[PDB]
């Protein structure tokens, strides 16, 4: 189990670690998060008490390095940094654990929620969507735009999600206009899966990462990408059975975890009604249909 | 975006534009079968593609053979219309290609946008105008070429005859919409208005009779009277 120490907490802040969150008071003796489960990516995220503007955070994998958080009073935020000195890092973590200055990652043994939400998410794919090659961890915030949003403006601070556009030459073969527009299977299977993603695991990883950035940061572009990647599958007549079954599991856990009070900002009525009740795959998402009808029947 | 009463003069500026009306592409008669079920029988249709500035009408005749063995014909009709408008644009020299295509029905927007992806600078727009282009098949010479067709055919017409020698395109379009609205509202009464005086004929090379300027004023008044008479009959007003 790995550890992210904090130098200090000089400003009052809500700290998220994956689906959990804790309030830290201004100059509270808080020195980080221990017992972080090895074998998953994680996200450590912030919302300042005195300025709920910019949610922001860091995706990381403790297998890739020793990471800590330090507040920068010039840029006004909590920054992730890598500690290259192993013995220093161990000595810092030991002192703070001994003094019980760390919160414990509060994982219930029966509880697969985080694995269910990140099954296909890999740090190496995150670092291609969020381009900052000098760090092993990835910064995301509420306001970062996507490459797609930027086309319709600082390219360095952008989310490089795969562009999906149903009315584009990429999506529509000349001579198969009606066919490709009404049945997106070409675009899903040839262009996106065989061509760009190479396999369904990479496509689902990006879909899962988009959802998590939408939920944890209120990142609007991320929400758009998540819905586009659901719609592309649901609007395809020909989808491998394993992919449909896997998508139903992915969506079920995403809808299960979504805060009830964010459903009005995080869920697109048109896409969900189309996907569950009109699309080729309307009868293929039984678990997701059941949780949506029981938790959010107003949206439908 | 959408074309309305505000931006009406835009129709007659020097930017090439076409109206596309798909209401006569898929045409059927509905009848009982021997077993007492109901069946449709398609009849020849047409795409009505009009330049409102010049009067040039690109009448693509849709022969019933295009429906043979096809499903969801009302859906397919929109995509066939978009395919044929796209093909017409590609057939035209660059300097004759439209800068805008205005569809009369919003259901044509996606089909036409998708067929015209290779022309990102041609705007595809809806209209808030209620245009009576469905009544094209009340113009005897247009109905005749559509019904006689034994294969897909494009026929070119000038729907204003020689009117632009005497009137502006604004006035010619107003005259056309009034005649088509009258033919849509009471076809038999409108044709009687147009044909009742045997001394005024239709030239071999025209669609409409050879009215003098004073006779067009009379005819236009008779058409407005017809439309108002029919509104009173409809609403008991």
């Amino acid at each position: 189990m790995n550890t992210v120490p904090f130098t200090s907490a000089p400003i009052e802040v809500t700290i998220g670690i994956d689906q959990y969150s804790f309030n830290v008071k201004e100059n509270q003796p808080f020195h980080g998060i221990k017992d972080i489960p090895i074998g998953h990516v994680h996200v450590i995220h912030f919302q300042h008490a005195d300025n709920s503007s910019m949610r922001y955070g860091y995706w990381f994998d403790c297998r890739m390095g020793n990471f800590y958080i330090q507040y920068d009073p010039k840029d006004g935020l909590y920054k992730m940094m890598e500690e290259r000195d192993g013995a220093k890092f161990e000595n810092i973590v030991h002192n703070f654990k001994e003094r019980q200055m760390m919160v414990s990652y509060p994982k219930i043994d029966e509880d697969d929620t985080w694995y269910n939400l990140t099954e296909f998410v890999q740090m190496d794919k995150i670092r291609k969507i969020v381009r900052k090659d000098e760090n092993q961890f990835s910064y995301v915030d509420s306001s970062m735009t996507t490459v797609q949003e930027n086309e319709l403006s600082d390219p360095a601070h952008s989310l490089n999600y795969t562009v999906i556009n149903f009315k584009s030459r990429e999506a529509i073969r000349p001579g198969h206009e009606m066919e490709d527009f009404l049945d997106k299977s070409y675009y899903l299977n040839t262009v996106m899966l065989q061509g760009i993603f190479k396999n369904s695991s990479n496509y689902f990883g990006e879909l899962q990462f988009a959802f998590l950035n939408a939920m944890f940061f209120g990142n609007y572009g991320s929400s758009l990408q998540w819905h586009a990647m659901i719609e592309l599958i649901c609007s395809s007549a020909t989808v491998p059975k394993h992919m449909l079954d896997k998508l139903d599991e992915i969506l079920y856990y995403q809808i299960k975890t979504l805060p009830e009070q964010y459903s009005d900002i995080l869920l697109n009525e048109r896409v969900w009604n189309i996907c569950l009740y009109s699309s080729f795959q309307k009868n293929s998402l039984h678990n997701t249909e059941k949780i949506m009808e029981n938790k959010y029947p107003e949206l439908l | 975006g959408a074309m309305n009463s505000s931006n009406y003069a835009e129709l007659f500026n020097n930017d090439i534009k076409l109206f596309v009306d798909d209401t006569n592409v898929y045409r059927v008669t509905v009848h009982k079968t021997f077993e007492g079920n109901v069946a449709t029988k398609a009849i020849n249709g047409c795409i009505f593609t009009l330049n409102p500035k010049t009067g040039h009408l690109f009448l693509k005749i849709i022969h019933t053979s295009v429906w043979a063995g096809q499903k969801r014909l009302s859906q397919l009709a929109k995509w066939k219309t978009a395919e044929e408008v796209s093909a017409l644009v590609r057939s035209l020299p660059k300097e004759e290609q439209p800068k805008q295509i205005i569809v009369t029905r919003k259901a044509m927007l996606d089909p036409l946008e998708v067929h015209m992806l290779d022309f990102p600078n041609i705007a595809i727009r809806p209209t808030e105008l209620r245009l009576p282009f469905s009544a094209a098949m009340s113009i005897d010479k247009l109905s005749d070429v559509v019904m006689k067709a034994t294969e897909p055919q494009m026929v070119l017409f000038n729907i204003y005859d020689d009117w632009l020698d005497r009137i502006s395109s604004y006035t010619a379009f107003s005259r056309l919409t009034l005649l088509l609205r009258a033919l849509k509202t009471n076809e038999e009464s409108a044709k009687m208005i147009l044909l009742s005086d045997p001394t005024i004929t239709i030239k071999s090379y025209h669609l409409w009779p050879s009215f003098t300027d004073e006779q067009w004023i009379t005819i236009e008044s008779q058409m407005r009277d017809l439309i108002l008479t029919e509104y009173g009959r409809k609403y008991n007003v």
